[PDB]
């Protein structure tokens, strides 16, 4: 993570798709290095089908430049997450900010 | 195989045997200069600062 | 660049420094003064040279 | 703002400290600026280029 | 030519301590303190985990189903496990655990010579009720930094495709600072003290450390004392 | 050739009708194989590994 | 946890005063840890016989000219700092330089004593100009361990035998290791100790301080 920064590092991390962003807020039901499953809050949830958002994380894989692009879960089991919160970091991102 | 004995033979073939070093925009004749090679671990060429 | 900044800092003199005024037989004991911590690197000093 | 954050740091305003050569264990004349600079590793890495 | 000897060795935390050397002549506090930091920070015996063989894991780049730690990351956590042995130069520690919650360093198999100085040290978490991790942690002992890279030259069929090597980070010493304060013995001209304040992972006792450090000093000087 | 042919008679080796095209790891780069994919022409029988 | 001892030690004598010892294969960073730790004890703390207090016959203060000698009194002192001697059973001996007549007054013109061994009899103390030119001084030599400047003291105490010590750590290749260090120790002395003896006794004293943690 950069110790000295500007404050854009969050925007660069999130707006680029390298990271995994919460679709809807709720509580984390399951956290694995593989996936992240969120129990949606009822205020944000549609009436039919109910739901939970199942986020499948990217694992070790080739980038165009032959670097490694791999995602990590940044939240822990059973923690409240709000819509538009960083769920998992991408390559060269820390707790949702941009660390190059 | 990079057998251990070969490194010492390489010091032999190197000892008195200059190598040419060259940089990118060769301008005057000094763009190529000969050096005596010294064996170095690592993938980098080391260049005398004065040159 | 680095090398000339060294020699510049080497042969230079401030107004008052450790060993100011003393005299030494030759460059040898001048270095012996400096490395040992007695005399400052730049101080006005008379030394015998050949 | 920076010097004041260094006050809260317990560290000098100068941004410079005393440093010792790890070889002689002796001091360095003058302060050297030490701090934390963010550094990137570009991918020109030598074992691609060689 | 009065020679020094030690004095109060003050343990402060399980981490660091301040040893002191009382009868030091002029300038010898620096001449030693610096000479001692050198052998202290560098050449000291230490034991760090090297080979880690995990359950169903083929390589360090996978994900174990049921743990939020990537295998590569669990290996890095093992490199920071501080341990100590006595009569073995390598002992293989067996870690087994299951159930939702952290797998700490206290969940390993105790051995006669195994002492885990940080039992709370987090090896990895466990995200599912039934998810179980078995691992063979092969800890050996050595000096310095032996990277995982130079380890795969001897090889000679380390076929165990499951056996992961990590980099040997072996060493107790972290940060050494030496400070020489003037020590007044009841009658003497001027003498100095030596405060060697060190910081450690707990796998070496301060006096022992400061001894084997100082041992090598004279042992290297041996040839030096002639030609 | 004649001298290669004598060589085969002494060491009694049957020289294959096949040339070695195998993909081997680029020189100096060393790593762990984390995956293998096998694409086969539609209509050729899929091999064991595939 | 087996460690590494040196080998080969070609000692290239330069003249008889100084020399370059060479020490091949040491482990990492030990070229400095040894080379620096010996440089320290060589330049500072050493057994030595230098000149300290000098009482000059005619003129009592340094701010004068002795009639009949072209060396300023200040300059005569620098020559004294450079007289190399050794005693045997005496911890201070006060000698006697006497001379007259046109010519150089060297260090062989002194009064010989049982324990005085003057390592440079050709060493020029000062010259003697026209006439007869009276010159005699009782030069008080004491013994000690290091370089004690005239300020803290009236000449500078030169007691170290060594004049200049420098060590260079160069890269040593062991048959199958990456990088090891070499140790090139180039030393210089006033002739009252040979480099080989000195470098022995320097490090001897080093380990003697270690005598409690061996």
């Amino acid at each position: 993570k950069p110790l000295v920064g500007t404050g854009m590092e969050r925007a660069v991390a999130v707006d680029s798709g390298v990271t995994a962003v919460a679709k809807r807020g709720g509580v984390v039901q399951y956290v694995d290095a593989s996936r992240i499953v969120i129990k949606v809050n009822e205020d944000e949830m549609y009436p039919g089908e109910a739901g939970i958002d199942i986020y499948n994380l990217t694992k070790y894989t080739r980038s165009n430049q032959n670097t490694c692009i791999n995602q990590m879960p940044c939240v822990s089991l059973g923690e409240p997450v709000e819509r538009g919160d960083v769920l998992a970091d991408g390559p060269s991102t820390d707790l949702g900010e941009l660390a190059l | 195989r990079e057998e251990a004995v070969v490194w010492d033979i390489l010091d032999e073939v190197i000892r008195e045997h200059p190598v040419l070093l060259n940089r990118a925009p060769t301008l005057h004749r000094l763009g190529i200069q000969a050096f005596e090679p010294v064996l170095i671990e690592g993938k980098a060429i080391q260049l005398h600062p004065l040159v | 660049q680095d090398v000339v900044l060294g020699l510049y800092y080497m042969t230079r003199d401030c107004v008052n420094a450790k060993g100011e005024g003393m005299v030494l037989t030759g460059p040898k004991e001048a270095e012996r003064l400096y490395r040992s911590g007695l005399a400052s690197l730049h101080a006005r000093v008379k030394v015998r040279i050949t | 703002e920076i010097k004041e954050l260094l006050k809260l740091g317990d560290l000098p305003t100068s941004g410079q400290i005393r440093l010792y050569d790890g070889r002689t264990g002796e001091q360095f004349e003058r302060p050297v600026t030490v701090g934390y600079m963010y550094m990137l590793k570009l991918n020109h890495l030598v074992d691609d280029k060689m | 030519f009065l020679k020094p000897r030690l004095v109060d060795i003050e343990q402060v935390s399980s981490t660091h301590a301040k040893v002191t050397l009382e009868p030091l002549e002029r300038g010898f506090g620096h001449t030693l303190g610096n000479a001692l930091r050198r052998i202290l920070l560098s050449s000291m015996p230490g034991c760090a985990v090297t080979e880690v063989e995990i359950d169903g894991v083929l390589h360090e780049y996978s994900t174990k189903e049921g743990v939020q730690e990537d295998i590569l990351e669990i290996l890095l956590n093992l490199k920071g496990l501080a341990v100590r042995v006595q009569g073995k130069d390598e002992v293989i520690l067996t870690l087994n655990k299951s159930g939702i919650g952290p797998v700490t360093a206290a969940d390993i198999t105790h051995d006669g010579d195994v002492e885990i100085v940080k039992p709370q040290h987090v090896i990895c978490h466990l995200t599912d009720e039934n998810a179980s991790i078995s691992m063979r942690i092969k800890v050996q002992r050595g000096r310095g930094y032996v990277p995982a890279s130079t380890r795969i030259h001897s090889e000679e069929d380390e076929r165990p495709i499951g056996r992961l090597l990590v980099d040997a980070c072996y060493s107790p010493v972290e940060r050494i600072a030496y400070n020489v304060e003037a020590a007044r013995v009841e009658q003497r001209t001027d003498l100095d003290k030596l405060v060697i304040e060190m910081e450690t992972n707990g796998t070496i006792d301060p006096e022992e450390a400061i001894r084997r450090a100082a041992t090598i000093l004279a042992e290297q000087l041996e040839a030096f004392v002639d030609l | 050739t004649p001298e290669e042919k004598l060589l085969r008679a002494i060491f009694g080796e049957k020289a294959s009708d096949v040339k070695d095209s195998s993909l081997r790891v680029p020189n100096g780069v060393s790593g762990t194989v984390i995956d293998v994919q096998v694409f086969t022409r539609d209509g050729v029988e899929k091999d064991k590994r595939a």
